[PDB]
């Protein structure tokens, strides 16, 4: 039964905590120990097939959980989350691509760009410069709100169709 | 809002 | 004799108390320390009428003032300030406009959207992102220079105007 | 019948004394002993109401009475007095409102700021300053003459207005 | 430079008093002293002319001042008040006039009758009737209010220029 | 690293070692006993040059420190400073530099006129007065609150800035 | 009361 094993990552507060349980418990969390790591199953049907979603969501922090370990080494799929109104987290996104392809010590992991937060009027990240980011590194790029769910399953979903394409 | 400061 | 309530809020050193100080003293401070709130009184013609301003220069305490409680309440127009070479302080605008609307338990709250320091050459915030994000909000924008003086009776004036609208 | 607790404060002999007996008994003294602190009542119509003002004349001597200790916490206005010929005694006024400020512990103190002897010729403190500095605090300016009455029924009746308009 | 001796004579209450010290002090006095007798200086520019006006305020004093009788003496020219809304002050004038008349000792005094208060809408006396006891005395007639400065300069300049017509 | 001998001259009170001590330590002293004379060192980078201030707060006791006679004499530049809502310490400032002029017997010393206590709504000394005082002394005027740490950095750098000149 | 009221 095929699982797939996806790592959110990306700068504190960009609303990877926000996402995944989005994802998985349909609905917004406010606030989310931004310290707090945890791993999260869903069966969820993408084009007609059922899998499992085995998700990750990562709070950086250093302390050693072997299923992290497992997970960065085994991770099939990264989200790899911005928010759209904050610059930084933006400038973030190149080192941690640089991380996983340094864990994964390959060129082509299957991965996602995510701009998170696209329900807000305050933007400063604009829509071009992250697809002009996202085709540099040949992966699409999904705008979502975690607030409004706007693209959360196309996220999540697109990921594992990119995973899909790489397991074959 | 000072009045939760955040409270929940 | 019309007194007006104005308070002035916004991401530290965006100039809120440089402003506030053009304003009442007709002088720039270079440095005001960063943590005081304080309260000032000025009479003013505008458009003809004279009016008194009593304008609270916030200065973001966590430290409970019952006279900080009672100004968010009866606080009667918010200059929501940012600095045009400050990304954060212009993302953090929205925040503050869902922070005021929240404590007056209102969508129209008399607001103006300021982007301060309009003296630098080191513009981050396009006068087009401030112009659409004061449009989606339906309160006027305006650019000063606390420095220079530009636009500083301006953007008290206009928010006195808004609050006039709003009151008639 | 309604009591208004006024207190007079004010640099020593700037005439606290004098306008208060004027005020009550309708003359001038020429000679009042500066360390002397007195209450007194008088009946009067303000605006169609009549109501009793009791006024504490303080002196700042370093006897304390409890009388004036009740006064400075139960004091329900406080005259601001200074000489129009005496500029460290204008200096004072500050000192004297952030006295009350404190001993309120309130930021909104029905208050009046009274210059006193406009009837002398050696004139030091211009209107306008002390004008700019009742702007400043939001609160009436006016001159007195505890020698030829002119205001004195004015500064206390406006004391009483102002106390009226807080209590409401 | 010439030195021009007014006296201010009428029924108590008219606003001898308050007429003065708007033209000396270029404001109006709510109170002051009916008693009080006092002397005051100014230099005015008339008609180009520099002169020091030095002016006795009358306060119907029976009680001797050596100032006074000198003044009534030496006084050059006489401002005759009464309040255009007090008839009894109008009654009054005739009396006035004949009693400078014996102190002079003439009956080519200079001399103006004034009609204060004329801001009032509460008028009794007509102009006419004042102007009639002008004609009848061959002096001039000048309406003023020391509460709005009508005809105050008016009154006193005219008085100076009765003067230096009687002078040459 | 060059060390800049600084003298902080003026009346009692007028917030000597309130303006040192916000340079040095970066807080507003609310009680610092006026009768303490001390010095203080801070390294500090004025126009990219690292120097050490060498700074004595007189307190004028007629009391013979060996330490405050030293440093009169090797006194570099003196802040003669003064509080704006006190005339006295305005009109004291001449003596005080008449007295460096003597210590130092010399016309040419680096000097700066400080007027502190500029958050002060009571001001009796204005800037123009100020102004041209420093003006005829050719020296820098400089406005400074101890309290809100306005003009401070700006004060003693200038004096820093006015004993380079005089070195070089 | 009033300004906290049947808020928090
Ligand atoms: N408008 C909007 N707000 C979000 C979104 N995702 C998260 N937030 C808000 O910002 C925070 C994001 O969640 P958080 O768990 O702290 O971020 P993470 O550490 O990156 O997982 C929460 O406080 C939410 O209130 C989104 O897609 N849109
Ligand atoms: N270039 C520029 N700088 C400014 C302006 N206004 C204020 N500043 C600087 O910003 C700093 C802080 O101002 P302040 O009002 O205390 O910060 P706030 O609490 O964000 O209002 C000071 O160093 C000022 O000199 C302006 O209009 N232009
Ligand atoms: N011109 C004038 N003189 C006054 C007035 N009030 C008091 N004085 C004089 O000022 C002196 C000090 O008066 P005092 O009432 O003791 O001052 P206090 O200590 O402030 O109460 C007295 O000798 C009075 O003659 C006033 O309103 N106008
Ligand atoms: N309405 C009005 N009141 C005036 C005028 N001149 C004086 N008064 C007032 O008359 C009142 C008492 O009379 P006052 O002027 O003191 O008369 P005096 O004591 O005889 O000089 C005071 O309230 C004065 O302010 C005027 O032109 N119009
Ligand atoms: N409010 C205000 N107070 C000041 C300022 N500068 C000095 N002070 C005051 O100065 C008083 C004593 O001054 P101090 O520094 O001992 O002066 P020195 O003894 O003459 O060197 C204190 O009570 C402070 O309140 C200022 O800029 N604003
Ligand atoms: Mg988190
Ligand atoms: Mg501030
Ligand atoms: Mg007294
Ligand atoms: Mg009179
Ligand atoms: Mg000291």
């Amino acid at each position: 039964m095929t699982e797939y094993k996806l790592v959110v990552v990306g700068a504190v507060g960009v609303g990877k905590s926000a996402l995944t349980i989005q994802l998985i418990q349909n609905h917004f969390v406010d606030e989310y120990d931004p310290t707090i790591e945890d791993s999260y199953r869903k069966q969820v049907v993408i084009d007609g097939e059922t899998c499992l979603l085995d998700i990750l969501d990562t709070a950086g922090q250093e302390e050693y959980s072997a299923m992290r370990d497992q997970y960065m080494r085994t991770g099939e799929g990264f989200l790899c989350v911005f928010a759209i109104n904050n610059t930084k987290s933006f400038e973030d996104i190149h080192h941690y691509r640089e991380q996983i392809k340094r864990v994964k010590d390959s060129e082509d992991v299957p991965m996602v760009l995510v701009g998170n937060k696209c329900d807000l009027p305050s933007r400063t990240v604009d829509t071009k410069q992250a697809q002009d980011l996202a085709r540099s590194y040949g992966i699409p790029f999904i705008e979502t709100s975690a607030k409004t769910r706007q693209g959360v399953d196309d996220a999540f979903y697109t990921l594992v169709r990119e995973i899909r394409k790489h397991k074959e | 809002e000072d009045v939760v400061g955040g409270c929940c």
